[PDB]
DNA sequence: TGAAAGTACTTGAG
RNA sequence: AAGACCAGGC
DNA sequence: TCAAGTACTTACGCCTGGTCAT
């Protein structure tokens, strides 16, 4: 069992209001090439980052990648959830998460969720029950040639 | 061996330990140190077997079987040998380090319970101290296990 | 990454957004108190926690007598001899044995690891 | 000015020193006597004044005063009571209390009329042995044994009604003190707790936990690394926030808090850890509605908000943390120590601290007669005040007058001591559930070194039936302080623990001049102090108390250490530790605390120097002791969480001297490592030579071998007392043995082992003994029986006399011979008495006479020894009778050397038949050489080797056990030099056909012990004796002449067996066999008149149809018993 | 007994689910000999049930709970009328209830009527153990002691004839609940003294009774011990 | 100071 | 008279 | 239907003896 957490090695949430500011520097030459194809973009999307780097060893120990990642995120959190992966090549490995709204305009105000908390939330819970890899209750496989 | 363990006590300060698939850094440590210690006593125990002639009394009780084995004639001439508490080296009880005696991270035979005298030569008071931290625990599961066996 | 505290009631400062500027403020939610983020980051989790530890380090272990010492590893800032040594003595520290260095000698108190 | 290679010398003259000042029952002396001295007066004075209302009558108690143990024979004549009389008369051996009493009235006439009652008694106190209020203390030899007293008797037990009890410390953990534990399966992630008690003047205990809430999910706050704290105050239901806990104390903004909690903002960990703890406490911000909010969730919530609050502002300011502060303003401290509580569940939390671990020992206090004594006390006076109270109020309402002397029951403080002291169930007598039983044991009279290791004793109140086996492991804190080898092998392994010799407990001191040198060498007051300059600054902690901070720890810690060196203003008892990594500097006055006595190395050099051990060694006429020594800075005793922060040094001139370098910073040195063995294991010669479970049976053997026990044993009337013919010293010793005092009560001989296979009757672990040695007095024993008597009043006429029975005056009457009485109904001493003989003549008038005289022990066959008749309690005829018998040693005997090589005797050979020598040396007890491989026994090997080379040469040898002056090979080159091969054998001729033995046999002077097990006494036979009354199955033991129990294994033994018919009889026939009539109809027993022979059933009207049916009676009991609880078990016969 | 109570209709002793219904077919045919099986498959059947009606009549159902040794019943979504949705549910209201119970209703709940019925598992006659199960202790015949049996016997006949005095006088209808109550605290302690949440009975000197339960309990028991 | 493991009941949650 | 506790044995 | 609580139980074999308070 690999959850996104075994993979992470540190997630950070930010505030970009605009994705093209992109408030860290590493990030701005890769996430520009990203926005050029729109996926929502106008549309009013979270100006909350859900900015998570992923640990080269723990990531080439289990021959994962950052589209398999982004493939589970989708899977596991529906199309309201935009993610975005650097580059395998890319000496650190960033992946970024928004909270793109429904945007079907007009139709519970009470329940609102607030992004900040939000993204706190799903990454909490990412970070929990992700299940990049392999089967639940399986801690730890060793492998090894029998001498018996 | 306490060369041997010096020099994996060196590489474990010096980063240069790479750790055994499936285990830690300290896992694997310990697993080297028990080794050497392991291999020490079998060699010594080895060398103290044949040395005693056929008129020694301990090797004549041990091949007719009737009391002792190779082990006791080992811990008695050669060494007695490294003393466990739950299957581990005699744990750090202070600060890390297992007695007043010793300075702190001090992961040496002699500090975690191998006791390099046999009882012929009579053990050092923290090689008394750890062999009877050891004895502690069979004594343990003497007295416990009669009751769980029973039921 | 820090806790930003309210210059009013001295309460705690909650992150909120600002819809018409579109710049992130910690707002109070005890007062009507608020102010500009400086560092915009909200949320730092370190899941490797890959802190260096010579930043809980006290330099005063250098005084402790269970600790060993040696003359081969000299201070880096003041060049003296002596210098006192111990492993992590920390929880989840992921696998590593290695040594952390205190320099002895009074006022000096330099800290590295080797 | 230094001592080289005259070490071993010098070490054991300080050993000396240390035990002619101090002894081995010091510890049990201190306490009692700090609890005479100090802690009833605390406790009389503490107690709150009898407040009553009209008329105001007020009761103060201003001081007590002890005398010394006197008796008031039966009219009241107050008389000097010796321990021996409180023995030989079953008397207690205690003091009367009295304390002065001042009664003042309020008439509302403007005057108040105040009576002072000096001298009021109160109670009767037990008073230890040999106690500074004891009659023994100050006494010399001459004069105790004026008394006969043993001038060896170390006293430190109370005599209650003649029976000897040994109050042994219980274990407890540290008070006032924060420890962390992270449990496995609870809802808590970590839990860190602090008992906390007020300077031990009054309550138990009041426990607070602060724990934070695993991992999962609060619902809708924790998402983050594990979060959400809470604490569980006492006296509230459930959990209540720590932020609202703060916000209790006065605290409302949440940088308050946070400044109470983290002492440095810079951390954004530990602030991302306490984030959602605010955000739980968001609802709540101000001080009314977090007390109102706690006590809501009290015992029983009140009836309105203003109750409320009043009830959780007294829970939180009397019952929370009661050690920070108990008065008004100390809501402070209270919030500064539950923000240092939460700190370190922070730091637990973070990985930064190390988990607490319970058998640290410097995390325990052991509980001597002194607490133990005071906590009973304190209770006992408080029910003596409430029941003066109850007679005031009830005497008040009249309005006549009030009287003090009338209203004070002295009976209740002298049986609750005198209760609590001889059944050993510590509390109430009422309440001997809850209270804790097992402690004061009866002193253990069997051997002197027996009587040591009770006396030097202590015990882990956790159960014995529990099976975890951590706490029954031995740490390493107990280095020095617990003996490693004495503990008892069974239920209570690694729980029961004894003292090592050095081994000292705290006695308590008050810790106000401590506290007054901190305020007056700076310091800085937690409410003087800004909470921005408390990070880089050390805690000050007194007794748990956080009394503020010091921003110089080590000149602080080095003028601590110069004032308790020179005995200025601090104490030799206190502890003083430094936490450098935690900046803590933790000082400790109170009791309970185990310390031992450590040379002092500064630089490289022991403090300790040659003119020290000059001074010493002309220790008599010279006036220089140990508290010389340690008066001079040269010794200091440390306890265990000191001595996390020493470096020891094993021996000085080994390990002080420059060589390959490990340690140059030793702050102590060890007087010698063999202190760490107790009294028991220290009689070992030769024990690091030994595998450890054989010291620990040795020490577990020793309080069973037999010697002198006690000098004045001709004095004393002693039920099982075994006293030795020829007790000899070992030829082989110990250098502890002297302050044992083993050379003046030694139990065994030095005797001849040979280690060999001579005719297979010492095979597995038994011994062949000489038989002609044991006709010479080898091993002779005595056995002493006192069998008491007491006459008594009970009914209208009824009455006991003791007096001759004729063969028909009284009713009832045995088989016996009465014809050994003489007029008093006592058997003279010389008079030999067999079993079944009648020791005491009593006749019960019947309301003639009926015969209730006391007959001996089953098969004793021993001589009177001494008759003793006196008054009890009660003034009526009380009589002991010791009965001496002769014990020569047979074939099932027990003996065992001092390396856990116990056997018993096989068979006895006599001198012609054992194997001799060329020199016709015959050995005394021949032992199977297969003892030793498994066992790994090479202590008695060298110890054999060394005697052989002792008995030769003259003198006696040195078997300490870390000499590295004592080989192997110097004694068998020693042994050499007297003729002998130099590994200990020798040739040995066949007693039989007095051919040579073609291997030579290993033949030494090895010390041997007689232990208390016997053959005679553990010999038992039953064949259709007594049954008991309800089974109607035998009874059970060997004194009420039982059967043997055949249990469920040899019942299912039997089954596997398919030996039916064996079973059978071994449950119903060899045992209780019975019959019932049951009827046919229905399966319930019916009325069956034999003789008649009318059987009927009632409830069918059968009086035809009724079947007879053999069951065991314990099954027809069992059948009864359901039917009581309405169940109908019907016996069906069709 | 509340198991019991939970498979019938309050005051309207019936089976809340009938015999001919299929799935008591079922059960009944699955559970011939196995008495205890058929009553918990009865019991689940009958807990999900809150009307008494297949059958006849039809009322809402209470709750039944136990605290110690009281029994209570609360009726949630009753019509209106008498209402007290809070009774304290007596062994007598218990007892009428079991005595209506057929004979086949309570051989579907596994209580075969000729060798047990619910209503006798409710103490009316206490069994007094005969003097062989109580043995009188004889010291130097001067006095007789007793055993605990006996003493705990004594108190409950001085609680039941209390209670039966005071029922004859009329006394206040509170202080005879008073005596209901510690007459079942001595009854039950009696039989059992170890039961969770309730005081221990205490002869003299602080020491628990020993019950019959105590006596055939454990080893030293009756049947580990003694047969 | 410090048991752990199973289970039957009981309770909201579907 | 048989319970509680304690100590011990193997 | 479920599943997560919470109450509630249950582990020593034989043997010795002593003492204590009912
Ligand atoms: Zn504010
Ligand atoms: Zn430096
Ligand atoms: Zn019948
Ligand atoms: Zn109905």
């Amino acid at each position: 069992h690999t959850t996104l957490r075994k993979v992470t090695a540190n997630t950070a949430i930010y505030y970009d209001p605009n994705p093209q500011s992109t408030v860290v520097a590493e990030d701005q030459e890769w996430v520009n090439v990203y926005y050029e194809m729109p996926d929502f973009d106008v549309a009013r999307i979270s100006p909350w980052l859900l900015r998570v780097e992923l640990d080269r060893k723990h990531m080439t120990d289990r021959k994962l990648t950052m589209e398999q990642i982004a493939e589970k995120i989708n899977a596991g959190f529906g199309d309201d959830l935009n993610c975005i992966f650097n580059d395998d090549n890319a000496e650190k490995l960033v992946l970024r998460i928004r909270i793109m709204n429904s945007d079907e305009n007009k139709m519970e105000v009470v329940d609102k969720m607030d992004d900040d908390v939000f993204l706190r939330c799903i990454e909490s819970n990412m970070l929990t029950d992700m299940t990049l890899q392999g089967i639940e209750q399986i801690s730890k496989v060793y492998m090894h040639l029998p001498q018996t | 061996a306490k060369q041997d363990v010096i020099e994996v006590i060196e590489k474990a300060h010096n980063n240069e330990l790479e750790p055994t698939p499936g285990n830690t850094l300290r896992q694997t440590f310990e697993n080297q140190v028990n080794r050497i210690l392991n291999d020490a006593r079998d060699k010594t125990g080895s060398s103290a077997q044949k040395s005693l002639s056929e008129y020694n009394n301990f090797k004549s009780m041990v091949v007719s079987g009737a009391k002792g084995s190779k082990i006791n004639i080992s811990q008695v001439i050669a060494v007695v040998g490294q003393q466990n508490v739950e299957g581990k080296r005699i744990p750090f009880g202070f600060k890390h380090r297992t007695l007043p005696h010793f300075i702190k991270d001090d992961y040496g035979p002699e500090s975690r319970g191998f006791v390099e005298n046999s009882y012929l030569a009579g053990l050092t008071p923290t090689e008394f101290f750890f062999h009877a931290m050891g004895g502690r625990e069979g004594l343990i599961d003497t007295a416990v296990k009669t009751a769980e066996t029973g039921y | 990454v820090g806790i930003r505290f309210c210059q009013e009631c001295n309460n705690m400062l909650y992150p909120k957004e600002d819809k018409e500027n579109r710049i992130l403020l910690y707002a109070c939610r005890n007062c009507d108190y608020q102010q500009e983020a400086d560092n915009s980051c909200i949320y730092v989790n370190k899941i490797t926690h890959e802190v260096d530890e010579l930043t809980q380090i006290i330099a005063d272990v250098s005084q402790d007598p269970t600790l060993p010492r040696t003359e081969d590893h000299p201070c880096q800032k003041c060049g003296h001899k002596e210098a006192v040594f111990f492993q992590s003595h920390s929880a989840r520290a992921e696998d590593a044995m290695r040594l952390y260095y205190v320099c002895t000698a009074p006022h000096c108190g330099h800290r590295w690891t080797e | 000015e230094i001592t080289p290679d005259l070490w071993q010398e010098a070490c054991w003259i300080v050993i000396s020193s240390y035990f002619d000042e101090k002894g081995l029952v010091r510890q049990q002396l201190d306490s009692f006597d700090e609890f005479i001295q100090m802690s009833v007066q605390r406790i009389v004075e503490d107690a709150p004044p009898i407040d009553l209302q009209p008329p105001r009558y007020l009761l103060k108690f201003e001081q007590i005063y002890l005398s010394k143990p006197t008796h008031w024979e039966r009219d009241g004549a107050p008389s000097p009571m010796m321990p021996n009389e409180a023995r030989l008369r079953n008397l207690t051996y205690s003091a009367p209390l009295y304390v002065d009493i001042t009664k003042t009235v309020i008439k509302e006439g403007e005057e108040q009329l105040q009576t002072q009652h000096q001298k009021t008694f109160i109670g009767k106190i037990p008073i230890m042995l040999r106690s500074t209020y004891c009659l023994l203390n100050g006494l010399t030899d001459r004069d105790l044994c004026e008394l006969n007293e043993c001038p060896l008797d170390p006293g430190g037990y109370f005599i209650i009604n003649g029976s000897e009890k040994v109050l042994i410390a219980q274990e407890k953990m540290a008070t006032n003190t924060v420890y962390v534990f992270a449990k496995k399966d609870s809802k808590y992630a970590y839990t860190g707790e602090c008992r906390s008690c007020l300077e031990n003047s009054s309550r138990p205990t009041s426990t607070i936990w602060v724990s934070m809430l695993a991992r999962g999910g609060q619902g809708a706050k924790k998402s983050a690394i594990g979060q959400r704290i809470v604490a569980t105050l006492p006296y509230i239901k459930q959990e209540v926030p720590i932020i609202i806990v703060f916000r209790a104390l006065g605290f409302v903004s949440d940088r308050d808090i946070l400044e109470h909690i983290i002492y440095d903002f810079e951390d954004p960990e530990m602030m991302e850890m306490v984030k959602p703890s605010l955000d739980e406490a968001f609802v709540i911000q101000e001080q009314n509605v977090a007390l109102n909010f706690i006590g809501s969730r009290g015992a029983k919530p009140g009836v309105t908000k203003e109750k409320r609050i009043k009830y959780a502002k007294e829970v939180l300011q009397k019952e929370m943390l009661p050690h920070v502060g108990v008065s008004d303003f100390c809501e402070t401290k209270k919030a500064y120590f539950l923000g240092y509580m939460v700190h370190r569940l922070l730091l637990a939390a973070l990985g930064r601290r190390e988990l607490d671990d319970r058998d640290h020992y410097g995390n325990k206090r052991l509980d001597l007669a002194g607490p133990l004594l005071a906590f009973l006390f304190r209770g006992m006076f408080k029910n003596l005040l409430k029941e003066v109270r109850i007679y005031a109020q009830k005497f008040i309402d009249r309005g006549k007058d009030f009287n003090l002397e009338l209203a004070i029951k002295t009976r209740i403080i002298s049986d609750g001591l005198k209760y609590s002291l001889a059944t050993g169930n510590w509390g109430d007598q009422k309440k001997a559930h809850q209270a804790r039983a097992g402690v004061s044991q009866v002193l253990n009279r069997l051997t002197f070194a027996s009587t040591l290791s009770h006396l030097r004793r202590l015990n882990s109140p956790i159960g014995r039936d529990g099976k975890l086996a951590k706490p029954r492991q031995l740490h390493n804190t107990l280095w020095g302080m617990v003996c490693p080898a004495e503990t008892p092998e069974g239920h209570a392994v690694g729980l029961v623990k004894n003292l090592a010799l050095m081994a000292y407990i705290s006695v308590g001191s008050q810790p106000s001049p401590i506290l007054e040198f901190l305020e007056e060498w700076s310091m800085e007051n937690l409410e003087e102090i800004s909470p921005a300059a408390i990070a880089d600054a050390t805690k000050i902690f007194v007794n748990g108390c956080w009394v503020g901070i010091h921003k110089d720890p080590e000149q602080l810690m080095n003028t601590l250490r110069k004032l308790r060196r020179q005995m200025d203003i601090i104490v030799s008892e206190v502890s003083m530790i430094r936490d450098i990594r935690e900046r803590e500097i933790r000082i400790y006055t109170d009791a309970g605390r185990i310390c031992r006595p450590l040379l002092i190395v500064e630089k490289q050099k022991l403090l300790l120097k040659k003119r020290h051990i000059d001074q010493l060694k002309e220790r008599e006429y010279n006036n220089y002791s140990w508290q010389d020594l340690v008066a001079s800075g040269v010794v200091e005793y440390i306890d265990t969480l000191e001595e996390e922060t020493v470096m020891l040094a094993m021996t000085p001139d080994d390990l002080q001297e420059k060589e390959v370098a490990y340690c140059s910073t030793y702050t102590h040195c060890e007087i010698h490592p063999s202190m760490i063995l107790g009294v028991c294991a220290s009689i070992i010669p030769f024990p690091d030579h030994n595998q450890s479970p054989r010291n620990t049976y040795q020490s577990a053997m020793g309080k069973q071998a037999m010697g002198v026990y006690i000098t004045n044993f001709h004095v004393r009337m002693d039920t099982l007392a075994h006293v030795l013919y020829y007790p000899q010293k070992p030829l082989v010793t110990t250098r502890s043995m002297e302050y044992l005092r083993f050379r003046e009560l030694p139990a065994g001989i030095n005797s001849i082992v040979a280690i060999a296979s001579y005719t297979g009757y010492n095979q597995e672990d038994s011994v062949i003994m000489n038989r002609s040695a044991v006709d010479r007095g080898f091993f002779r024993s005595v056995f002493y029986r006192s069998y008491k008597e007491q006459e008594s009043k009970k009914g209208f006429d009824q009455e006991e006399v003791f007096e001759k029975p004729t063969r028909e005056t009284c009713q009832g009457m045995r088989h016996a011979i009465y014809d050994k009485l003489d007029d008093d109904g006592l058997i003279a001493p010389g008079v030999r008495v067999s079993g079944d003989d009648v020791i005491i003549g009593k006749t019960v008038t019947l309301p003639t006479k009926r015969d209730c005289s006391t007959f001996l022990r089953t098969s004793e066959t021993g001589i009177v020894d001494q008759v003793m008749v006196t008054l009890n309690q009660e003034g009526y005829k009380f009589c002991k009778i010791r009965v001496r018998s002769v014990r020569i040693p047979q074939i099932g005997d027990k003996f065992a050397s001092r390396h856990g090589q116990k056997g018993t005797c096989g068979i006895q050979y006599r001198q012609e038949d054992m194997p001799f020598t060329c020199e016709g040396i015959t050995p005394d007890i021949i032992i199977n050489p297969h003892a030793i491989p498994s066992r790994m026994t090479i202590g008695h090997l060298i110890e054999c080797l060394q005697g052989k080379v002792s008995a030769n040469k003259g003198e006696i040898g040195d078997a300490t056990p870390f000499n590295d002056a004592v080989n192997v090979q110097k004694i068998s080159n020693l042994l050499s030099d007297y003729g002998y091969h130099l590994r200990g054998n020798e040739v040995l001729y066949n007693g039989f056909t007095g051919r040579k033995i073609t291997s030579q046999i290993f033949i030494g002077p090895t010390y041997y012990q007689r232990l208390k097990h016997m053959v005679d006494d553990k010999i038992h036979s039953r064949a259709r004796g007594p049954i008991q009354i309800l089974n109607r199955q035998p009874m059970e033991g060997r004194s009420r002449d039982g059967g043997l129990r055949f249990g469920e294994m040899e019942r299912d033994c039997q089954i596997a067996h398919g030996a039916a018919q064996f079973l059978r009889e071994r449950l119903f026939e060899a045992s209780d066999p019975y019959q019932v009539h049951v009827c046919n109809l229905c399966g319930i027993m019916a009325i069956a008149n034999t003789r008649t022979h009318t059987y009927e059933c009632r409830g069918c009207r059968n009086k035809t149809q009724i079947s007879l049916v053999r069951m065991p009676y314990a099954c027809k009991l069992l059948f009864q018993e359901l039917m009581s609880m309405s169940i109908a078990p019907r016996m069906m016969s069709v | 007994t509340m198991k019991v109570l939970r498979c019938v209709c309050f005051f309207c002793s019936k089976l809340l689910v009938d015999s001919n219904n299929p799935k008591i077919k079922d059960i009944l045919a699955k559970s011939k000999g196995q008495p205890k099986k058929r009553l918990t498959h009865v019991y689940d059947l009958c807990k999900g049930k809150n009307i008494c009606e297949h059958g006849g009549c039809g009322r809402y159902q209470p709750r039944i709970r136990r605290s110690g040794l009281e029994l209570y019943a609360e009726w949630k979504h009753v019509n209106e009328d008498s209402q007290e949705k809070k009774i304290l549910l007596s062994p007598e209201r218990v007892h009428e209830i079991f005595k209506r119970i057929s004979d086949e209703e309570c051989f579907v709940l596994g209580m075969e009527p000729r060798y047990a019925r619910p209503e006798w598992m409710i103490v009316t006659v206490l069994p007094v153990p005969p003097l062989s199960v109580r043995p009188a202790v004889v010291m130097q015949g001067s006095a007789r002691n007793q055993d605990d049996l006996t003493h705990k016997l004594a108190d409950i006949v001085k609680i039941n004839n209390q209670l039966r005095r005071n029922e004859q006088n009329g006394a206040a209808a509170h202080v005879i609940a008073e005596d209901v109550k510690l007459l079942q605290f001595h009854v039950a302690t009696m039989v059992d003294n170890e039961l969770p949440g309730l005081p221990r009975a205490m002869q003299k000197s602080g020491r628990p009774l020993k019950s019959l339960k105590q006596r055939l309990k454990g080893k030293e028991g009756r049947v580990r011990g003694n047969l």
